[PDB]
C-alpha cells in the first residue's frame, strides 16, 4: 500500500523538457507533464542509444580513386524479411 | 514566465506548452545565469536516459543480491519499475535545475517516498546510490569534464550550476535517509 | 575524418558522416592496409542484408522449433526482431574491421547482451549459430570465394583480413556462451 501519496490517477507522473535549439531566430524552450515507460533491458541499452548500429557506405570504381567516398552513420534499424 | 512552467505540473494534463522571443527573453532574465543555466538542462536531457541506465546498473553490479531471488531488482516487472524511478528523480531534478528552484522536486516526489520506500521494502541506502552516481554524471555534463562525451559549450566558469544540481541531488537522499 | 567518425558513434545522433580526397588520404595513412580494409568492409556492407536473412534462415532449418508456437522466432513482431538483431551484429563487427579493433563491437553491442537476451529468453545456442553463418559469408567475400556471388578487385592475397574477420565473429559466441 502506497495510496497516501502517490494515488493510482497521479502515480508514475513526471515532467519533460523539450529544446528546439539550433542557434536560430525560432528556437524554443519546453515543457509537458508525461507518464514515465520503460522496460527491464534498458540498463546496458539505454532508449537514447537501444538498437543503433554503423551503417557504412563506401564509394569507388576502377582506378577512380580520386572520385572515392566513405561514409559512417547509425540509425535505428528494422532486418527485412 | 516561470510560472507557465509550474501551471503544466499544477494541472498535469500532458499538454505541452512553449516559450521563445520574448517569453524565453523574460525567462532568462528572469532566472540567474539562464544562458549557462538552460546549457547545464540541456547537458544532462541530452544525456538522460544513457545516465538512469548506467547508475540503476551502477547500483546493481555493487550490490548484486539486488538481483538475486528475492531481491528487490529480481525479475523484469521490478527492473523495468526501478529504471523507472531512476528516470522519475532525475527528470524532477533536471526541472528544478531549470527553475533555479528546488520545491518542485520536494513537493512532487520527495514528500512520502521514504515511507513509501519503507512500505514497498525498496532499499534505500542502495537507492541513495544510484542518485549519487546520476549527481556524478551531472556534474561531469554541467563542467564539460565527461571522460566518454564532450558536448559543445562557448567558453566560461560554470562552478556555481555544478554546485547547485550537487545539493539538490543531495536533498534526494537526506530525504530517504 | 576519424574523430568526425569517432563523434558519430559517441554522441549515436543517427547523422551522417561525409569525406574529401585528403579526408579519405588522412584515414587511409590512420588505418593499415587501408586499401584492402575498405574493399574487405565494402564486400561485406553491399551483401549485409542477404547475409542476415540467410543466416537467420539457416538457424530456423537446423533448429524448426525456434518457428512453431512458443517458438522464438514465432509471430511476425519476434522474426523481425531477431533479423533487426542479426543486422545489428553483423555492422558492429564491420565497424570493428573498418576500425581495426574489437572494443566498439565489445563495448557498445556484446557488453550487457548475455544478461538480456537471458531476460529475455532469446536462445543464446541459436544465436551463435546465426553468428557462425555471418562468418562463413564474411570469409567467404573477403576472399571472393563465395559461390553465387563475384566481386571486383585488384588481384592479390587478403588472408590476414579474413582471419581478422573470424577473430571478431568468435567474440560474439565467447561474449553470449
Ligand atoms: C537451411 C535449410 C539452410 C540455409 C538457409 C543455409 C544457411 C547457410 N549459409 C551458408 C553459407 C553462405 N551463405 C552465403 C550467402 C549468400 N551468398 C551469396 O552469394 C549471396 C550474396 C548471399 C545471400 C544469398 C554465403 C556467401 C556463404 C558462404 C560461401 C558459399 O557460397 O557457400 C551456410 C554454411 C555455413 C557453414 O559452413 O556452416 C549455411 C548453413 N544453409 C542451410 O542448410
Ligand atoms: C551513458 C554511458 C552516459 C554516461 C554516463 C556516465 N557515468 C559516469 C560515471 C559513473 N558510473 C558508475 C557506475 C559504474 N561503475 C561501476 O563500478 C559499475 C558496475 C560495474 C557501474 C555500471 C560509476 C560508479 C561512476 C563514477 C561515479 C563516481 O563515483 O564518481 C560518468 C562520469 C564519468 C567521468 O567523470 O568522466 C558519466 C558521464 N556517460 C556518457 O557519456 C553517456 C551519455
Ligand atoms: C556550463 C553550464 C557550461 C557552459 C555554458 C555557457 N553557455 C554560454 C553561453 C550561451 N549558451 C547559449 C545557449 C542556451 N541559451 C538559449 O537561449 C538556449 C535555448 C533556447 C540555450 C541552450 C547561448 C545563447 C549563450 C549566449 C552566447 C551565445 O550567443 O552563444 C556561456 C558563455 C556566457 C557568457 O556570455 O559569458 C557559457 C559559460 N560553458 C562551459 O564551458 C560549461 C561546459
Ligand atoms: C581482399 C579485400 C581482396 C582484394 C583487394 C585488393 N584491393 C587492392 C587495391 C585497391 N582497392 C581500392 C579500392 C578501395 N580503396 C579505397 O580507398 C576505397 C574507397 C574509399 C576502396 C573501396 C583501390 C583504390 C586499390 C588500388 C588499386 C586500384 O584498384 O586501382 C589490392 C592491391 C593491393 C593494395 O592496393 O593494397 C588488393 C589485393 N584482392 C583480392 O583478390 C581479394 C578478393
Ligand atoms: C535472433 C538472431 C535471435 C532472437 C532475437 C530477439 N531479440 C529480441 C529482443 C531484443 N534484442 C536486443 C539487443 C539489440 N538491441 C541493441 O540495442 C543491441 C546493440 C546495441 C542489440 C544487439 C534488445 C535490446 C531486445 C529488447 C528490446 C527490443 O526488442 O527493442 C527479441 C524479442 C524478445 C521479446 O519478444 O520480448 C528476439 C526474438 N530470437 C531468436 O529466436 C534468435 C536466437
Ligand atoms: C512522483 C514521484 C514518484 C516516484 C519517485 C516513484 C516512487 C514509486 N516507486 C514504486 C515502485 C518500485 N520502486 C522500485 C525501485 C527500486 N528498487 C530497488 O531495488 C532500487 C533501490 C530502486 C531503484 C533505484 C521498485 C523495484 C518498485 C516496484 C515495487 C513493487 O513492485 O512492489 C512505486 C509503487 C508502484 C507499485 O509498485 O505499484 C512508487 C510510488 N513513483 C512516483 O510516482
Amino acid at each position: 500500500l502506497y495510496n497516501k501519496y502517490f494515488s493510482a490517477d497521479r502515480l508514475h507522473k513526471a515532467p519533460e523538457i523539450l529544446f528546439e535549439y539550433n542557434k536560430t531566430k525560432y528556437d524554443r524552450v519546453g515543457v509537458r507533464y508525461t507518464e514515465v515507460t520503460s522496460k527491464a533491458s534498458e540498463r546496458f541499452f539505454p532508449k537514447s542509444r537501444m538498437n543503433r548500429a554503423p551503417v557504412i557506405e563506401i564509394s569507388y570504381r576502377e582506378g577512380a580513386v580520386s572520385t572515392a567516398s566513405v561514409s559512417l552513420s547509425m540509425p535505428e534499424i528494422s532486418g527485412p524479411p | 514566465m516561470l510560472d507557465a512552467f509550474s501551471r503544466v505540473v499544477v494541472n498535469s494534463d500532458a499538454k505541452a506548452a512553449y516559450v521563445g522571443g520574448s517569453d524565453l527573453q523574460a525567462l532568462k532574465s528572469f532566472i540567474a545565469d539562464g544562458n549557462k543555466r538552460l546549457d547545464a538542462v540541456n547537458s544532462i536531457v541530452s544525456n538522460a536516459s544513457c545516465m538512469v541506465s548506467d547508475a540503476v546498473s551502477g547500483m546493481i553490479c555493487e550490490n548484486p543480491g539486488l538481483i538475486s531471488p528475492g531481491g528487490n531488482c529480481y525479475t523484469n516487472r521490478r527492473m523495468a519499475a526501478c529504471l523507472r524511478d531512476g528516470e522519475i528523480i532525475l527528470r524532477y531534478v533536471s526541472y528544478a535545475l531549470l527553475a533555479g528552484d528546488a520545491s518542485v522536486l520536494e513537493d512532487r516526489c520527495l514528500n512520502g517516498l521514504k515511507e513509501t520506500y519503507i512500505a514497498l521494502g525498496v532499499p534505500t541506502n542502495s537507492s541513495i546510490r544510484a542518485v549519487s552516481i546520476m549527481k556524478a554524471q551531472a556534474v561531469a555534463f554541467i563542467t564539460n569534464t565527461a571522460t566518454e562525451r564532450k558536448m559543445s559549450f562557448a567558453a566560461g566558469d560554470c562552478t556555481s550550476l555544478a554546485s547547485e544540481v550537487a545539493s539538490y541531488f543531495d536533498r534526494v537522499g537526506a530525504a530517504i535517509s
